[PDB]
């Protein structure tokens, strides 16, 4: 079976320009586990990105946390790019500090 | 209150070249404490919580040999189940297993469980009495008979009611500074005008542990679900969790609405008002 | 600590 990923993009701490924080991309409810996830800064891929150990929910659907240290600003745009077999095209989800 | 120890395994065949990806994670309640990833350099069971690092080399040797042994079982089973289902060797397939035990507040056995899946669907599971198996289909039924002829369930029961509970008590004691501590949710509410007439109120729960939480909007004392949104609980990345719930309301009427937060870390539920 | 056996399916 195949399940399309849910995607949340969010900072570990309340976002404040000029203050170091962690940018999270939380992908879940997907299957199979094969998945490509990148964090983007103004369209470019961030290199030093970590992720958690693959795990899963009650319905066997997988979940992962991708994250990187970063410093919010006014002009810098951040996003999470997720590619999965269920997606006809890589999905790009822009970070929204209010969510 | 009650606690649990759980392990999650995932194996994924790779027909292009080489052997399956195997990943194991162990939790006590909502805290990950060990991991093994076949793609990792160590090829060891690795620590992921400070309180497990005190275990001696023996602990690490046993657990490492055993997860590796289990990864090899998964490799075999991937091949067998491909056969049971008459599938081509060109396809990648997945086996997952979650097992664990629960204890109560007094540290007494509460329940045990061990279920597995193939390609994201139930395959075989241990019944609640830990004596027999539930097979989801005729492939699993083939396994069930074989396992009942070998009394696999007995070893699982002996572990789930015995070994599993004992180590769970041990970890809970060694890591009591964190494992037996609740972090209540830190709450607050934000107000996003959508127009001159409507606004979205968002109720935040942050930095809480454990992950289980109830967030509800009330309007004049009664629960509301219309015009509400409720994101999945998510990891902050530091061991704690986050969640929020929101409602669209008519501007000026904000004070009618209350957010209600239930959590183990809260002796009495919280109610927030704008 | 993890479960020690691993009968095949």
């Amino acid at each position: 079976i195949q399940r399309t990923p849910k995607i949340q993009v969010y900072s570990r701490h309340p976002a404040e320009n000029g203050k170091s924080n962690f940018l999270n991309c939380y992908v879940s409810g997907f299957h199979p586990s094969d998945i490509e996830v990148d964090l983007l800064k103004n369209g470019e891929r961030i290199e030093k990105v970590e992720h958690s150990d693959l795990s899963f929910s009650k319905d066997w659907s997988f979940y992962l946390l991708y994250y990187t240290e970063f410093t919010p600003t006014e002009k810098d745009e951040y996003a999470c790019r997720v590619n999965h077999v269920t997606l006809s095209q890589p999905k790009i989800v822009k970070w929204d500090r209010d969510m | 209150g009650s606690h649990s120890m759980r392990y999650f395994y995932t194996s994924v065949s790779r027909p292009g070249r080489g052997e399956p990806r195997f990943i194991a994670v162990g939790y006590v309640d909502d805290t990950q404490f060990v991991r093994f990833d076949s793609d990792a350099a160590s090829q060891r069971m690795e620590p992921r919580a400070p309180w497990i690092e005190q275990e001696g080399p023996e602990y690490w040797d046993r657990n490492t040999r055993n997860v590796k042994a289990q990864s090899q079982t998964d490799r075999v089973d991937l091949g067998t189940l491909r056969g049971y289902y008459n599938q081509s060797e060109a396809g990648s397939h997945t086996i997952q297993m979650m097992y664990g035990c629960d204890v109560g507040s007094d540290g007494r056995f509460l329940r045990g469980y061990r279920q597995d899946a193939y390609d994201g669907k139930d395959y075989i599971a241990l019944k609640e009495d830990l004596r027999s198996w539930t097979a989801a289909d005729m492939a699993a039924q083939t396994t069930k008979h074989k396992w009942e002829a070998a009394h696999v369930a007995e070893q699982w029961r002996a572990y789930l009611e015995g070994t599993c509970v004992e180590w769970l008590r041990r970890y809970l004691e060694n890591g009591k500074e964190t494992l037996q501590r609740t972090d209540a949710p830190k709450t607050h509410m934000t107000h996003h005008a959508v127009s001159d007439h409507e606004a979205t109120l968002r109720c935040w729960a942050l930095s809480f542990y454990p992950a289980e939480i109830t967030l509800t909007w009330q309007r004049d004392g009664e629960d509301q679900t219309q015009d509400t949104e409720l994101v999945e609980t998510r990891p902050a990345g530091d061991g704690t969790f986050q969640k929020w719930v929101a409602v669209v309301v008519p501007s000026g009427q904000e004070q009618r609405y209350t957010c209600h937060v239930q959590h183990e870390g809260l002796p009495k539920p919280l109610t927030l008002r704008w | 600590a993890i479960f020690q056996s691993s009968m095949t399916k």
